[PDB]
RNA sequence: ACGGUCGAACUUGACUAUCUAGAGGAAGUAAAAGUCGGGUUUCCGUAGGUGAACCUGCGGAAGGAUCAUUAACGG
RNA sequence: CGGGGAAUCAGGGUUCGAUUCCGGAGAGGGAGCCUGAGAAACGGCUACCACAUCCAAGGAAGGCAGCAGGCGCGCAAAUUACCCACUCCCGACCCGGGGAGGUAGUGACGAAAAAUAACAAUACAGGACUCUUUCGAGGCCCUGUAAUUGGAAUGAGUCCACUUUAAAUCCUUUAACGAGGAUCCAUUGGAGGGCAAGUCUGGUGCCAGCAGCCGCGGUAAUUCCAGCUCCAAUAGCGUAUAUUAAAGUUGCUGCAGUUAAAAAGCUCGUAGUUGGAUCUCUCUCGGCCGAAGCGUUUACUUUGAAAAAAUUAGAGUGUUCAAAGCAGGCCGCCUGGAUACCGCAGCUAGGAAUAAUGGAAUAGGACCGCGGUUCUAUUUUGUUGGUUUUCGGAACUGAGGCCAUGAUUAAGAGGGACGGCCGGGGGCAUUCGUAUUGCGCCGCUAGAGGUGAAAUUCUUGGACCGGCGCAAGACGGACCAGAGCGAAAGCAUUUGCCAAGAAUGUUUUCAUUAAUCAAGAACGAAAGUCGGAGGUUCGAAGACGAUCAGAUACCGUCGUAGUUCCGACCAUAAACGAUGCCGACCGGCGAUGCGGCGGCGUUAUUCCCAUGACCCGCCGGGCAGCUUCCGGGAAACCAAAGUCUUUGGGUUCCGGGGGGAGUAUGGUUGCAAAGCUGAAACUUAAAGGAAUUGACGGAAGGGCACCACCAGG
């Protein structure tokens, strides 16, 4: 049980900040390790270039080939893949253009059915998917 | 509870709640007085005092026929010795496991006896030191041990 | 990457080599 | 070992009082337990008692009416100071009509409504409704 | 100009830490359909058996499905 | 960088604070200085280092983390504009100057207000009031479709002017123009569930895609792509990320640890934390009062004064309302510009419960007086030189009186005595028992061994069997139990020694000495490792024999280390009650082990007395059990796993979805094996726990049938 008496607010706080090191949100967040593993360094978004175009099976229910993007970041060079979310978007990359890339939703988790890829392309040559894909814009080259 | 066994006992005295003296007991508080001196000159502990006290003269209770309770009678009168009884007793035991434990080498139940033997000699020690009847520098040794008895 | 001192150290090392790099592309 | 005595004696009223029994005996006694025992009765929740002396720590008699929910110690006795009296009644308490800390203050043992009455703070001993 | 002082910075070794070029080494991946083709109840610790698995030795657990019998005992 | 503060928030809390107010720091990096009231100043100087500019090649000049601007960097951020009019600052100064600051520009960071219609008549449509048996009949409102009409009312815009201002812009005030739906046209996300809103129509056909999560799509897709329609918020609405609440999933309030993640093998022990009853204001100086001590000291609580402004709370006040602001109101006056909060530490003055602590026990203890020794009185010896003025004050002391002279009690706290016992508790020595194995001799025979079958093996140089002995090493069965002892691991042949130990008994003694424990220590099955000794049995490795489409484990014979001892190491177990320790309370019962007490009887061949063995009851600590709707719990179950949202007795270790992994790496310990301490990248939507049903059983028993069989045609 509990220590409970009037001058144990040493040993109260020495246990809690012993014992909170492990939960896994507060060990991903201060330890310092999981900042320097992210590939975006802690930021909301990064811009890359496209290396390659990788088609990526779903996972093992699901039967599809989800269309994604091998990217090489620009301000730390570590390569990532990306998905491009929706169905011809594919075709409005080329090689070697400007990416911007957010994540995906699940704070460096994988989402859904693709496996491993735990961020989206959001722009490319400075110009939004999503005016693309409405056709609101035009990318240039 | 037992401070270093597992077992709990109940087995102690019971006063009673009369703390007068009885009418039978026809002796002043001098003459016990007297008798704890020449038992004392006879050379004993004041648990043994209060022993032959209870069981040969019908003294109930020394403090309730003196007033004083016996080491302090025999404190007064200069006959208590420099060391406490039970500290006295509780190094006599040690001794004696010393002794055993340097007959027989392969005995591990004396030598875990004897680690609290020594856990109750230094506790009583702490407890002396502190009421100021053994002097500050005291400390028993595993060397000069039977020096004291 | 540890000791503050190195990581200031890699950090200047970084921005030399790519300073370099833009003063490359800028005279032609 | 035993600490708290104060403690021993509101669990055994308690104990006895989700048994339904006529008479509790707590032993030992103290003249806090006294004190907060008086406070329970001039509410009209423990009852009349006794104290039994032997010449050791005596030992209680309480006679039992059905009127008591629980009956409580806060371990240990926190410094309460008049502005966070509304903190602790609000924790301890299951209405605003009824139920009453103990707390010990300078002017002796009394409920919290005395010691607003009387302007006066002091450390937490229990609570009974 | 002598001397002192504060003292940047330099040179030389050690201890480092980083950045950046690299002959070669050892891999996988995609392209070659090319060539050849029965047993265990469930465990634990330790040691051996080609690393582990698994099996055996030794000591432990149940976290493994109690039926039947039981009054005399004296001469 | 620190504070003021900010976001969130029941209460407790978590997180942020580069950033305009206060403080510090620094001008590319160091270092040194001049001047001066003030600088180690950089819109000063001197070097060095790193950059870099102009050169006629000798030399010369540098410092935007000021304002604007540029490059670079990146997910990420404005004009190379106007003015000293305001606020203030400097100077010799009413006058000069100010990228301080003010003003516009950019500006969906964010906050406030607020358009995109309103109305009436007609045509259908409901719901009401009156009259009707009802149908119905009306004058009562309401509603949209209006692929119906109609004029009224407005700003957005275009635009004179005034106003504003340093000059302007904007707002405000105002002329002229400015509205019928093909305009002056609202978006962004969704429509299976969570979660409001379609099982509509076409396309696609596990593709393309969607889908935070569960999942949808493989030819009837409520989920993709579309069309229509609906839903939500709305001049905004989506996404990514950090962070807060949800999270009682970090737990002080307030979690958990039998079986789900989890209590250390055991005990000792220091720090730390916690700790049982007990005790109801006055002598001198000054005017009944002020000064002087207070009172052992605090902790706690209440008060007071100190605690920047802005912020926050909050008073007043029609900024056209509001967010704001600090103003305003009345016919020259009247007013405002409050107040609270402001941890902790520190000053202050009351309270005295709670909690620490002290006050006399070798009495060199108080309070009075009677005295001594030494050091001192700053005035009374008119003016004096004085040996002495006296008086009075401080420190060491001799007896005396006086105090009710002075020691809370003896914890169903603990230690220590003492008493009679008790036990596979431990150590050393000693005694015995069989059996096994080997050896000798004797008897009789050809088999014996092993298996599911065999085979390997032994064996007429005589096995196996039977007898009499001898030795060696092991092991202490049955008696042996839910019996005992020990801290746990553990512990069973006799006898003797050795020292310990629980319980019980006690009108014994001490008097809080205690609980739990970081650090540190002792012991710790089996296996294993170093040295010596020994080897009977068994036996990992290993050898054979058997066994097969593919057998390399099982099985049998043999057998090494080991198994045994002595001295060292090793420190692990399903080291289990898968259940910390100490204290308290909450139902019952009779068996048992030890100790004690009370009592008829039977027994020691009727015992002569106590004593043992039994019998009946009580008490205390034990090992367990049964019974219970005590109350708990996911339940199984549990008198603890209870006394838990009515949540606080003290304290120790320790868990936080599954894996990666008790892995790597470092440290430490060890001869080694390894032990202790112990990650992350990455991966995953469930792993797990307690119950509940009974497909199918290659599970078992039965019954029936010439579309089953038997004997036949």
């Amino acid at each position: 049980g509990k220590c409970r008496g009037l001058r144990t607010a040493r040993k109260l706080r020495s246990h809690r900040r012993d014992q909170k090191w492990h939960d896994k949100q507060y060990k991903k967040a201060h330890l310092g390790t999981a900042l320097k593993a992210n590939p975006f360094g802690g930021a909301s978004h990064a811009k890359g270039i496209v290396l390659e175009k990788v088609g990526v099976e779903a996972k093992q229910p699901n039967s599809a080939i989800r269309k994604c993007v091998r990217v090489q970041l620009i301000k730390n060079g570590k390569k990532i893949t990306a998905f491009v979310p929706n169905d011809g978007c594919l075709n409005f990359i080329e090689e070697n253009d400007e990416v911007l890339v957010a994540g995906f939703g699940r704070k460096g988790h994988a989402v859904g059915d693709i496996p491993g890829v735990r961020f989206k392309v959001v722009k490319v040559a400075n110009v939004s998917l999503l005016a693309l894909y409405k056709g609101k814009k035009e990318r240039p080259r | 509870g037992r401070m270093h066994a597992p077992g709990k006992g109940l087995s102690q005295s019971a006063l009673p709640y009369r703390r007068s003296v009885p009418t039978w007991l026809k002796l002043t508080s001098d003459d016990v007085k007297e008798q704890i001196y020449k038992l004392a000159k006879k050379g004993l502990t004041p648990s043994q005092i209060g022993v032959i006290l209870r069981d040969s003269h019908g003294v109930a209770q020394v403090r309730f026929v003196t007033g004083n309770k016996i080491l302090r009678i025999l404190k007064s009168k200069g006959l208590a010795p420099d060391l406490p009884e039970d500290l006295y007793h509780l190094i006599k035991k040690a001794v004696a496991v010393r002794k055993h434990l340097e007959r027989n080498r392969k005995d591990k139940d004396a030598k875990f006896r004897l680690i609290l033997i020594e856990s109750r000699i230094h506790r009583l020690a702490r407890y002396y030191k502190t009421k100021r009847v053994l002097p500050p520098n005291w400390k028993y040794e595993s060397s000069t041990a039977s020096a004291l008895v | 990457e540890l000791s503050r001192v190195d990581q200031r150290h890699r950090a200047s090392q970084l921005r030399k080599q790519k300073k370099e790099a833009v003063l490359a592309e800028k005279r032609q | 070992v035993r600490m708290n005595v104060l403690a021993d004696a509101l669990k055994s009223i308690n104990n006895a009082e989700k048994r339904g029994k006529r008479q509790v005996l707590i032993r030992p006694c103290s003249k806090v337990i006294v004190r907060f025992l008086t406070v329970m009765m001039k509410h009209g929740y423990i009852g009349e008692f006794e104290i039994i002396d032997d010449h050791r720590a005596g030992k209680i008699v309480v006679n039992l009416t059905g009127r008591l929910n629980k009956c409580g110690v806060i371990s240990p006795r926190f410094d309460v100071q008049l502005k966070d009296l509304e903190k602790w009644q609000n924790n301890l308490l299951p209405s605003r009509q009824f139920g009453f800390i103990v707390l010990t203050t300078s002017a002796g043992i009394m409920d919290h409504e005395e010691a607003r009455r009387k302007h006066t703070g002091g450390k937490i001993l229990g609570f009974f409704f």
